[PDB]
């Protein structure tokens, strides 16, 4: 226990991590069977994206509409938070891009994206940010304020984030607060994650089919 | 062997003689007291169900101890708690919870217990039951070790379930509670009553009540004690009741034992001192008073000191400063201790990188008081306030063209156009002001949409039009035209300085 039963109830809505991890990439393997890295990453972004939609089967458009850039960093930052070596970089499919090689092929606009969400894992991981205020954060991303049974999920959600993280964090009187304040840094990131895209876009650079874009016209 | 003498047993429980099912009752119940027995039973459905009825629906002492007693056993195995829960025996328990007699409660309690750690589905079917009502009831008895059952189970039906907290609440659980840790001196016992407050702070209804019992002088009794755990949880209740206090009294006590944790080895204990301070001196001026009387203001300089770029600290301490330095019979005093105890420099420091916005929104409100007094008029230019003042007004101002990192940028420029306001009462201040070119901006400011704005803007503009030049260098900027306009405007504040401006 030591786990409120929202947090219960939300951790049982989660996804066979090792199992999708190898569907996306058996699904990247026979796309080149070409495209660049940076095509290859759209594509993975955009199973990525799927996974997160089918995953949003749990306590719509117009909600998903809003936070799926949000979502796809937070999912992004969260697995850095677990299993990021230094230096390096893990994704949904297992590689370790290094940072020496992000700094070497991409530019400037991306360099500063992956900059921010290494403070943002810094941060969280100096939070001892646990699965448990993940998945509270992910339903408090989902269930904007910003777009009835919202506002609802939104109280509940937050007094159960509350409550686990006082009781299991008591030496941190301030966690509460500061995981809340990763949600607008987030946005931020994700309003920058989504220009950098566009311009892609306005350039012929992303791949003929890709939910990302259609979610970002709409 | 055990097989066979169970299906004898349940059908003596459903006889009609209550003295045959009593010694059916009585026959069980040591039964269950074994290991292979106690297992034969717990996997029979037909008789755990018949236990469990009998529980319910009988009027004899004796037999209630033996079913009682019984459930107990059976409900220190996984299997056990699932007969129990299936066969409907969480009802009857709470209504066990009614019984006079110690030794059912005691066996009630205690499965119940088990019941709401073990078991997935027992605390909806404890609350279905009207088991928080019961259990509130039972905070009125005496033994302690049983009181310490009781809370535990209140914590775990109230924990993270905003619900069954409202329900607490609305039996009178915080008096309760509250009277508990005025009475018992139980570690354990406690420990679990402040792990319930705790966890009923945090909800908004609950927090005043817990206030109005006289939470916060309770929990102020123990923060001494030995018990690490213990003060930690009465340090996280009372800093959740905080911001709901200016009511009360009897707080001397408290308030003392609060500035002397301010120097405890233990970092979190610190933190949490500071912000119960902060919060209980917030537009509360006999808290004020009473802080600054046992040395408040030294002991929050000091704590500033030590926390050196942790946050986490100085932010309270500031709050508490800033809170200690304004309105208040010895507010004046105090703006003058800051300095007296080497503590201008510090928080003048405090405005620069790596600190935060919500450092940096504290420290500016905390040195527009500490201005109010002439003789920090100096010090405080000499520490170079006033540049950064003015480049953090600057960079708040630019970037209004939400909630940075929980601090509005129109809250920046605000107190920065007010700390501002307060120097500008000595004339070497408001050289170096205009000397910043300044001027333009405030009169860009006279047109903010925030009343606030306009305020202090006109505030400074006003301090320094009492200089010639100055007052020429304002009307060249254009100022005459807006100044007007806010002649007629709501809050005085804004029409009166706007006249005084127009004035000169
Ligand atoms: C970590 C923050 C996210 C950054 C990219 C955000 C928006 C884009 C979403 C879809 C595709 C991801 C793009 C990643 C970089 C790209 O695949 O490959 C780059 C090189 O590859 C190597 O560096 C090595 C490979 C590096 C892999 C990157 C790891 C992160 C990918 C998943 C992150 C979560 C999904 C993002 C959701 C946001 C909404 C679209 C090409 O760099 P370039 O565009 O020329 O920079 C030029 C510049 O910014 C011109 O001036």
């Amino acid at each position: 226990a030591s786990i409120p039963h929202l947090i219960l109830e939300l951790l049982k809505c989660e996804p066979d991590e090792p199992q999708v991890q190898a569907k996306i990439m058996a699904y990247l393997q026979q796309e080149q069977a070409k495209l660049s890295t940076f095509g290859l990453m759209c594509k993975m972004a955009d199973q990525t994206l799927f996974s997160i939609v089918e995953w949003a089967r749990s306590s719509q458009m117009k909600l998903l509409q809003n936070c799926w850039s949000e979502l796809l960093i937070l999912d992004h930052i969260y697995r850095q938070v677990v299993h990021g070596k230094e230096g390096s970089i893990f994704l949904v499919t297992g590689q370790q891009v290094d940072y020496s090689i992000i700094a070497s092929q991409a530019g400037a606009t991306l360099n500063n994206l992956m900059s921010h969400a290494q403070e943002l894992v810094a941060k969280l991981r100096s939070l001892q940010f646990d699965q448990r205020e993940f998945v509270c954060l992910k339903f408090l991303v989902l269930f904007s304020l910003d777009v009835q049974l919202v506002e609802g999920v939104q109280e509940q959600v937050n007094a159960a984030l509350l409550d686990y993280t006082m009781c299991n964090y008591p030496q941190q009187t301030e966690k509460f607060g500061q995981l809340l304040l990763r949600l607008p840094e987030i946005r931020a990131i994700s309003m920058q994650a989504e220009e950098y895209l566009y311009y892609k876009h306005l350039n012929g650079d992303v791949p003929y089919n890709n939910l990302l874009i259609e979610m970002l016209h709409a | 062997l055990a097989t066979r003498a169970i299906p004898e047993l349940t059908k003596l429980l459903n006889d009609e003689d209550q003295v045959v099912v009593n010694k059916a009752a009585v026959m069980v119940h040591q039964l269950s007291k074994k290991e292979a027995s106690r297992h034969a039973i717990m996997r029979s459905p037909q008789m755990v169900s018949a236990i469990v009825r009998t529980m319910q629906n009988t009027n004899d002492v004796e037999t209630a101890r033996c079913t009682a007693g019984t459930l107990h056993n059976l409900s220190h195995h996984r299997e056990g708690l699932l007969a129990i829960f299936k066969s409907g025996g969480i009802p009857a328990l709470v209504k066990m919870l009614g019984s006079p007699v110690d030794s059912v409660l005691f066996y009630a309690i205690t499965t119940l217990h088990n019941l709401l750690l073990h078991q997935e589905g027992a605390k909806m079917a404890v609350r279905l039951a009207g088991g928080l009502q019961k259990m509130v009831a039972l905070l009125n008895k005496t033994n302690v070790k049983f009181l310490a059952i009781t809370t535990d189970c209140l914590q775990i039906l109230a924990y993270g379930n905003q619900e069954s907290k409202l329900i607490i609440l609305a039996s009178g659980g915080p008096q309760a509670l509250v009277n508990i840790m005025r009475t018992y001196t139980y570690e354990k016992l406690l420990w679990t009553t402040s792990r319930v407050l705790k966890v009923l702070s945090v909800c908004s209804s609950n927090k005043p009540a817990i206030v109005e019992a006289g939470g916060m002088q309770a929990l102020g009794l123990h923060l001494t004690d030995p018990s690490q755990r213990l003060v930690q949880n009465c340090l996280w209740t009372l800093r959740n009741l905080s911001d709901a206090a200016t009511k009360q009294e009897g707080m001397e006590g408290l308030l003392g034992t609060l500035v002397q944790l301010l120097g405890s080895d233990d970092i979190n204990v610190v933190t949490c001192a500071a912000g119960i301070l902060s919060n209980l001196t917030c537009n509360n001026y006999k808290n004020k008073m009473m802080v600054c009387q046992v040395g408040g203001i030294e002991a929050l300089v000091r704590t500033v000191l030590r926390a050196g770029d942790r946050e986490d600290i100085t932010e309270p301490a500031i709050c508490a400063l800033r809170h200690l330095t304004s309105r208040h019979q010895e507010a004046e005093m105090a703006q003058n201790a800051v300095r007296l105890h080497y503590g201008l420099p510090v928080v003048v420091k405090l405005l620069h990188p790596p600190s935060h916005w919500p450092l940096i929104k504290a420290t500016v409100g905390l040195i527009r008081n500490l201005a109010l007094c002439p003789a920090n008029h100096a010090p405080l230019r000499e520490q170079g306030a006033i540049p950064r003042l003015v480049q953090l007004l600057v960079r708040a101002h630019q970037d209004t063209q939400q909630f940075v990192e929980g601090v509005r940028m129109e809250e920046i420029v605000e107190g920065c156009t007010g700390a501002l306001h307060i120097l500008a009462r000595d004339v070497h201040n408001r050289i170096v002001i205009r000397g910043l070119n300044t001027i333009p901006l405030f009169v860009q400011l006279l047109y903010s949409p925030i009343e606030n704005i306009q305020r202090v803007a006109a505030g400074v503009l006003c301090e320094l039009a009492q200089d010639k030049e100055a007052a020429e260098a304002i009307e060249a900027e254009g100022a005459t035209a807006p100044l007007t306009e806010l002649l007629h405007s709501r809050n005085e504040g804004v029409a009166t300085y706007a006249a005084a401006v127009l004035f000169r």
